């Protein structure tokens, strides 16, 4: 990336390939959510889902999507409708420096940022690793019905 | 075609003339046209840097 290239490779929170994607449009935000980073489903009120940034003890649901009409501030603010990529292939945010093994199940922590691989169940790492600002961007192959919330 | 570092190399004035290394080569034959291509800083996997005439 960076110099010696006419175009920057990719930007976080955007789809990479046009292959069987699904975007939910009936969602509401509880706190400030940044593009990329997994989200939870706190509850459902009259059909819509109230999504929050990932926290401890919560199963991720999807990755936030970038729209240039809904959000005119560079991030999703409180009390704003948002799009969530429930299924597809999207660029996410990571706190890594080296690309993991191919088709390895990623792990999420902190505010929905990827901390490492070598998981047991969940989404997988596609082929992609680019540099962004001060850090890297990872490509995540989101699949629906991947994380099952544990029984109490 | 040169990488954009050899342009820095060939910008020095010649020891005791009134021309730079980038102009004497430009003044030969009828006219030579030097420009810098960015992809020539990596021709193989690691790096070699190349020039085409």
């Amino acid at each position: 990336a960076y110099e010696n290239l006419m175009l920057r490779p990719a930007c976080p929170g955007n789809l990479s390939d046009t292959s069987t994607y699904n975007i939910d449009g009936a969602c509401v935000a509880q706190g400030d959510i940044e593009f990329g980073s997994a989200v939870q489903v706190v509850g459902i009120v009259d059909g819509v889902k109230v999504v929050t940034a990932l926290s401890d003890g919560g199963t991720p649901y999807g990755i936030a999507f970038r729209s240039q009409y809904e959000h005119l501030s560079g991030k999703i603010l409180d009390g704003e409708v948002c799009n969530v990529v429930s299924h597809g292939r999207v660029w996410a945010l990571t706190s890594l420096d080296e690309a993991p093994s191919l088709f390895s199940k990623l792990q999420f922590g902190s505010g929905g940022v990827v901390t490492g691989g070598s998981g047991y169940a969940g989404w997988t790492f596609a082929g992609g690793f680019v540099k962004h600002e001060d850090g890297y961007i990872i490509e995540v192959r989101v699949k629906q019905n991947a994380f099952i919330v544990p029984p109490p | 075609l040169i990488p954009p570092s050899m342009r820095k190399v060939l910008a020095i004035r010649m020891p005791e003339t009134t021309m730079s290394y980038l102009d004497y080569f430009k003044s030969q034959n009828s006219g030579i046209e030097i420009d810098s291509i960015a992809e020539l800083e990596d021709i193989d996997g690691a790096g070699t840097k190349g020039v085409l005439v």
